[PDB]
């Protein structure tokens, strides 16, 4: 097909902060991009808009996709409960790359995050899908409210998403 | 240490 | 604990034949036990009632729950697309047993067969998680509609179904 | 054969 | 997703 | 050997859409090859002419080969009901990569797919047989008629088909 | 389902 | 279901020398027992009748089944050139055992033998599939054409053969 | 060696609810054993004093020992992090079991669960080291204030905890 | 040796 | 197929 | 030391059609090299002349060394009934390539193939140890003796067979 | 078949000491039993005739069959070099137990030892194949011979050997 | 052969406590027994006589045997600076039982310990090789001086050590 | 923990 | 994120001999370097500060790390007795490389080794963390004072430690 | 030790 | 042998 | 550290034929290159000093090693028995190596070989560890009285041998 | 064959 590209509109507390584009790569993981496409446009009746970032360390990234319980410890997939690990092709090359978060072998829900350096120590175990197309800039501001254990500052929250091509 | 885990994080 | 029983009014063709009830082992497969249960009371949305038993073969099983495509190509589990095969504890060990149809291993939906007879070729491939309790005889009676190749004669119907205890 | 499968049936 | 099975078609 | 080339005379419901033509690489998977071109010339008494493209997915590929239940649950080879997967030396590399349909590792029967893109999730589980040798273009109309789910819009059929060299 | 995990509590 | 029974009647260079009745064990293995069936019935349009016993080792076995090049190197099951070990579950319990020849794992055919003794060695790498009903005297009878190597002296051939129950 | 026995005095809001004491098999799992029983005296400096049952599912069991996040994320064992599974010798054979909860192989910290019933599918999964003695009555006057997703109508806390023997 | 194979029999 | 075995040959 | 060559004189029925030499590679696979070679001198008391090439097929190989049954279920090795598959460092890349012929892994007797075409879906299957020095024009004029399934239409013969260097 | 009785007529230098009778269980390892038997009548054209029990370590085994260089290094069988480790049925069950010695898995040749004392520390890595029926009195003898590393004291011989039954 | 029996005088801060025999499974395992034998005779130049007992824990084991550096970090076998781990069909079924300490599998040097327990959690893990026969009470009088981390209050050594029979 | 090893005893 | 560098303070007996700077590898090993550098500045309430080198091995390495008991048994780590091997991705490419020292796989603590040689039969085995930044001069110092058995002549300490980017 | 091996015996 | 190890050295 | 020099002199039967050095890679296998070297001075007090070479293959190699039976069934390591095959790095590239005999994998003990050709067949199963560095004259004089079948003519002796370097 | 064993040398 042609890859998706997903947008989210970043809010800091209340106000708009900007939007950060991402391309998902569905010529290498076609059910992972699609899982994170249809859960930015919303289209199963439920999804990623209003959801936070619950755990964001400088100089490493962001977590987010826990639209349940939003704590780390939620999430459901449109394919169910959890899903498989669809393949390593992609590695975590640099700053900007979107990987899934999991709770070890074959348990990928909702979340996911979004690396602000290179974290190759991670390659094998986490599915590489996407990366930040437009906006690096407001994934560099969003670290700056984190902290090395993870605590944000504000409420970083996705207000808008959606797909664009 | 630096993981990214859904509901046991460790060090 | 207490292990749940949940029955089947089964029509052929309209007219009613009887009542099946089964208890289903949450002692041993609590996963595969639910899914079945909540698929007879219908509380998640979708589930049997209306559905046909779409392959008979006398003297080996009849094949049942695909609600989706009624043809053995479809049907879903309460937690997605399919779940892991939850262990293989029980046996096959004879008429009445309830078990797992499935495309290989770990793709458990929503389709299932009653054996007619003692089936332990199938032991260790398909998980067996329920037994006849009441109305074995309907099952037999059931059973002249099918045919070496498994095409019904009659429409096999689960009128209704929902749980007793 | 006697199988029960989901979508291939087999001999 | 984008399988190509035979029988059981899934996601 | 030479590797051998096969044809096939694509009809939308009725009129004549045109022919595709395609190479076999008996040169590296030579026992899947004859089985698709034995189908193709319909010498051991059954075989592709007159079935339809079951399934068509534009951005990713057409699939075909199911003879017998025409909806993709049937078919079969030469060699009896299921062959093994010979190797996976090539690649879906590309457009107009011919490749097999299966249920599980070692269920090769009759059903197959034309690539319309590149589809590399698919290595090593896929055994790829041959390209699309003229008539691109004919399989790039085909897509039209498909659909993201896969249903066809008008039948498409092999009107004819057979060897060329 | 009914498991006793830590964290990622499943069905 | 109940076990099919299936009848031999063998010729010793024309003479007739007797019945051999076997039940085949479809309550363990289903897809073996059928494929023996079938071939015996003739209902496939090629089976046993007609072919000949080419390698008898006293106190050992008599093997047969080869009706197409009639001296070991061929035969072929109703599934297919060949079909997979189905399970190990009946052992070479004694004289009277039927079994499957092989070139291997999973390469059954249609060759198998009469064990004229336990012949517990073999366990776990040939399937037994069924054991001698009525007619022990007449396989005993068939021993005494065999030698240490396996030539017999006289041409002991299936003359009839089909099922029975 | 002789087992120790440790003691929890249990709290509903505030109000006392009465103790439970169990015996640690130390005899078959000494680490893990080791580990409850150093929680429960708090001599290594924390423990499980002051901390509450977080899940509790009637018929099944009441989940305790996060005494860091108190939710279900946290807790710690004397040796670090996490630690080994020690062994499976002992399985979940009924109610008052004593057994470790986990969030995947190796994973043991503190957190714990007391069976309300026999939980077969648990075992080789979660290593059992221990057995209510006395103070059953407590454990199903707890179960009272859980609902089937686990969570509770009041603040159920352990008091006070040491040892007796 | 004592073996049942289809083709090339060994000792 | 195009094999080279002693014994069994197949397709 | 230094790598064997051997020469085979080819007969067509008695007809001296003509010489193909072979150099072994000894400096690979050093123990496959030496049992070819010494049934080529008759050394060891038995071997190669007078034996026939029994399967010829056009564009694919021609297949020999079986010089107890002459049809494809013999011949011995030098080491005793069949040896080790030694390594698969060598390839099966292109004419004139001499590999072992075999009955699955490590069954390697006498029997040999020479391709006349390359053949890599056989690789790492078949032990490759030789190719022709000289005499490829008598290769395929041998060649033309073939048929698609095999057989012959003349005896061809290796009617003397001996070391050179 | 029948199991083979074998014997052999011991020689200390000069004086005959006597004959000891093996039982060879060709019931269980038929490949290893005729290895033996054809050893000790000779009819391949070498055995063990003339052969010494080169290392005896009393009150645990005597042993022999090294016919080509009489030390321990050599012996061949009679289906060459070397021979597959049949199955590990038998155990090492006490005095007057028959098992192939070996230079680790699958190399058996020709040398075995006759265990005087029961050695299940060997159970799994050597092929027992037979049992002294008559003639433990004259093992017991040969015993006196040896020494802790093996060394014999005198010229222990077998002088004659064959097949009684 | 016969199990030896080896035993050790056992001294407090030089004055005499008693002798302690044990019986040694040689009959098991008998590359180990052979090990603490000689190490008791002390016949290859180096053993225990003069070593000390460096850990004791009270009502679990008492260690010893590191003769080379008295502190759990040295000692060597007989046969080199560690031996593989024999086989492990004893287990640790009671007081008295004597086993190897090892520093992981297969590092079995001279280091040994005596339970006073039970310690079925070992099994599998380190090598079971021999029981005390008489003295148990002098194990027992021994445990006196150690303490929960294994430090003892007065140096227990073996001033002799020798083999009984 | 109750291990008997040789160097590193861990609890 | 950035890799910290820390630094040591020598002393040689009670002379300062000179500092050592670090830097650790967190971009490959963040769990490994984050326990040497958390133990380099002490922040967690033990640490390096005042431990000395135990062995030094002149023209292979220095090992240090024992804060516990001094002499290459003990030490510990931020995570517990014993953490896994995070992952082998570097290697002991020359002198100055700082890796684990362990107990065999997944036992790292707190012991070190630094390299003054290239040391690659240890990659795969012990996990490399860090690089001498400056300061190598002083290791070759230190080499000095060691000898073929690691004892040092004189007590080589690290006097002060911390981080300093 | 007590084997049977033939060629390198050892303890 | 030249190895770093934590309680029993080898050569 | 600086990887050893030893040297070899070699006498036939009496006469001084020349010294042949050998620079032993330490920096790779440096357990197997210490064992070599301390049996080449004799150090640990057994060695090399008057062994001879057993086994010389003109073309492929020359043995020695065996200083206990000096026959091929013996020699030890300064190590035990035997050791482990310390890793296999280096590969048998051509005339002048220096790699270990063994008996199986980890059975390394003092018996090696001096190939005087590249012996890639040996690749994985033996541990490389040196290389002639002058003298390989000497060892092609060697060649000379060695046969096929590798016994010698001559006795091949070490007259001297020691540490250069 | 081209081995180099210690005890049973083969082809």
């Amino acid at each position: 097909m042609v890859n998706p590209t997903v947008f989210f509109d970043i809010a800091v507390d209340g106000e708009p902060l900007g939007r950060v584009s991402f391309e998902l790569f569905a010529d290498k993981v076609p059910k992972t991009a699609e899982n994170f496409r249809a859960l930015s446009t919303g289209e199963k009746g439920f999804g990623y808009k209003g959801s936070c970032f619950h755990r964001i360390i400088p100089g490493f990234m962001c977590q987010g996709g826990d639209f349940t319980r939003h704590n780390g410890t939620g999430g459901k997939s449109i394919y169910g409960e959890k899903f498989e690990d669809e393949n390593f092709i992609l590695k975590h090359t640099g700053p900007g790359i979107l990987s899934m978060a999991n709770a070890g072998p074959n348990t990928n829900g909702s979340q996911f995050f979004i690396c602000t350096a290179k974290t190759e120590w991670l390659d094998g175990k986490h599915v590489v899908f996407g990366k930040v197309k437009e906006g690096m800039n407001i994934v560099e501001a969003m670290e700056r409210f984190g902290s090395r254990n993870g605590k944000t500052s504000k409420k970083i929250t996705i207000a808008d998403c959606g797909q664009l091509e | 240490x630096l993981l990214v885990x859904a509901g046991l994080v460790l060090a």
